[PDB]
């Protein structure tokens, strides 16, 4: 198949004539069950049925189940004729060194270079050109590592001096809060394209679980500060509303303006090809 | 043997306060140290010491007088906590210790 | 849990509480989540809930979906089960061949080993004398194909010589379910260890997900040739039936007499721990 | 001892009953000396007695003698921790220089790695990873002066190019200060431990007393650099104060989270033991 079927709304899920029936409140969409290739369920209010999950066993589509937080907890597999996937996944136990730490100084170099396009929008022009030198001085192995240094000045540029990461404030958690829903997103693309999400990209530190997902949505992180940055003064309450409704807000990718969605899903896709054809090209992203 | 020693009276009449001030002077005599108001305490050599040391209390007692006596080691002397409404020291577990400027 | 639930009748299961809700038009009944280990639904007509299904992923419970034949389809396998998954992956993938190849001999030579126990309880002399001496001579790297010949006298010595492996018969279909269902309970206690499940200890050619815990499930297989071989008389409905009764049974384990999701779990544990400390000991399962 | 007593007071000290008695005019209080770890005496009318310092002999416990400036100026160091010295002092004098600038060179190591480490925490890039490069490029005898080079990047990235550690601020005065109790405490462990504080395991031309101790305490400046570098706005006497509090303060040690006193007690005892057993282990402390 092809269409890839996602379910972010409560509903219900039939099988019947060789056919996929979702029905919710508002209409009801039968699909052909040779069009659809990947089946993903968002929210834990879904509702399905196991004659449609062994039709799906049938027709080879992968499922994906994901928890109240939307990130994947569980998916299904067969006993016999398993999807291409799990055939890709070796190649991501095959990935180089050297393949690795270049896609990981180019997300490092976006990230940085986004941070101070952003303190440039901003109007500070000594913090942005600091942070751009340390983005052009940025080297392999790290033997840099101004991730940090971009960091610091951002930081202190955005909220001032006295703010800072390891301090407990709503800006921090708020922080968090952003990084956690870029996290659930980046990480339910790569759930999608199968690959093993506690293999990471960065080699020094296997401690998260979420390591290829957050070394991937590091990026688009700064999009997140400037909305912490506006909305500061507001309580954490309603810095979580300003940030829910960055799923809505429409982004420029480098091609054309898209959702973050779609941003995403080829950002990840671009990531992973690159990932297996060692270094084909590698997907690029500007605020 | 560390003898702890409190002592209460009415202090209400003249009389009443010119025998404390007594008892009090014949406790700093004997050797005793005031910790705090009515919170004494005397280092005793022996047992017997203690016990000539109780009759000669019993002995200058005063009128409406009230002494408690207990006997402590050296460990719970050196626990002993005062709090006045800030606590000991000697209680805490603090690592660092300040006689000088907190900072 | 120590419970095993299975549902062959068509219904609708809801989350509530804490406790798994069975409704259905003529009664239904409430069980804890707590008590319940595997969760086995054996018809098409069964209806979940996706928020069910999240609870029984942190639950860590085994769910398996089987077809309208009855025979298991597909089971859920969470891609999460504990966070040394992730510090796991680095030693799996840091294994030495000597350790999985004697890993994987000492685990033939126990199921070979079970083989001449079953046909010595079975009081033939000469078959267990043969496949003791084919354990006798048991060789790492397998040139001489010690245990595939031990498998063909041992069938062919039980069930007769014009019986065979690849036969359609009811007895290779309960040979063959025995295997998927004993293979899904040995895989969800690899999920459990978080060690990739398609790495195998034997061939690194053979690309499968249920390898290593095929080579794991390989000395529990006579357990259920007993059982087979007992009940191939009866019809293959009481021998699904009598290869439900295994659960309930309890089987001796060296230390002392468990249930067999114990003895699994506690084998498991044993083999990925001498696999990581490069077999400090290795566990011995007899009947 | 787990207590740190500093005396900045005039007042008498007595030895009663296995006791510290501090006698003043306005007030008397008694410290046991089991819990008493360090005694310091920050100002020259404090009155102390012969017995008690040969008490504080006895019990092992670091008296430091301080100036009018309250800088440190003499501490007391016993001839005879215990018996086990004068047979080590063969031992010392039969070690080689191999061993010496093995250890001495994963001891620099340790060094620069918690400099990279620290302006990692501190995240900046060629300050940090190029420390990081330098570490990497680490050799004995130390031809290119890595570590030299390592510190002057350090502290010339951390409080400015113009800064300098031959300057006389109260940044460097406060890191002389740091150094000089630190250097007290190492210097105290190695006089338990009995063995030579002249003798250094780097160079064996420059002669000092506190060269041995220096070394063993070279992996922990970086924390009082944090301190340093936090409260290098404050005055010199707040920055005293937050010197002081890194005696309660606990740090992360690579078997579970002890106070510094015992860190670098259990530190210098696996570097003798290491230094007698020709390189066993080398004790790594990150921060």
């Amino acid at each position: 198949g092809w269409r890839t079927v996602v379910v972010n709304i409560h509903s219900k899920l039939s099988y019947k004539n060789n056919h996929l029936i979702f029905r919710n409140s508002y209409k009801t969409e039968m699909i052909h069950l040779s069009e659809i290739d990947i089946l993903l369920l968002e929210t834990t209010d879904i509702v399905l049925t196991t004659m449609l999950v062994k039709r799906l066993v049938d027709e080879n589509i992968l499922v994906i189940f994901c928890d109240d937080k939307r990130l994947p907890t569980a998916f299904l597999t067969p006993y016999y004729a398993r999807h291409d996937s799990s055939l890709q996944i070796a190649r991501q136990i095959a990935w180089k060194e050297n393949v690795k730490c270049e896609v990981w100084t180019a997300i490092i170099a976006q990230k940085i270079l986004n941070q101070s396009y952003y303190l440039g929008e901003c109007s500070f022009f000594e913090k942005s050109q600091s942070i751009m030198e340390l983005y052009h001085g940025l080297e392999r192995f790290d033997p840099s590592n101004r991730e940090g240094h971009s960091a610091r000045i951002y930081f202190n540029t955005l909220f001032g001096n006295d703010f800072t990461r390891e301090s407990d404030n709503d800006i921090n958690a708020a922080l968090d809060y952003g990084y956690t829903l870029l996290l659930s997103m980046f990480a339910r693309e790569v759930v999608v394209c199968g690959c093993m999400t506690q293999i990471g990209l960065k080699h020094a530190n296997q401690f998260n679980q979420f390591n290829l997902a957050s070394d991937i949505m590091e990026p688009f992180r700064p999009i997140i500060d400037r909305i912490v940055y506006q909305n500061r003064h507001n309580n954490f309450v309603k810095i979580k509303k300003e940030l829910f409704s960055i799923f809505s807000e429409t982004y420029l990718y480098n091609g054309k303006e898209m959702y973050l969605s779609n941003i995403v899903s080829d950002y990840t896709k671009k990531v992973i090809k690159a990932l297996n054809q060692l270094g084909e090209e590698i997907p690029e992203f500007r605020i | 043997m560390r003898m702890i020693l409190m002592f209460d009276m009415p202090t209400d009449t003249a009389e009443e306060r010119k025998a404390y001030r007594k008892f009090r002077k014949f406790l700093l005599s004997e050797g005793f140290i005031m910790h705090q108001f009515s919170v004494y305490s005397k280092l005793l050599l022996n047992h017997t010491a203690n016990t000539a040391m109780v009759g000669r209390l019993k002995a200058n007692n005063p009128k409406k007088g009230n002494i408690t006596i207990l006997t402590v080691t050296e460990k719970q002397f050196a626990r002993m906590i005062y709090l006045y409404g800030n606590t000991s020291i000697a209680n805490s577990e603090e690592r660092l210790v300040f006689l000088g400027d907190n900072y």
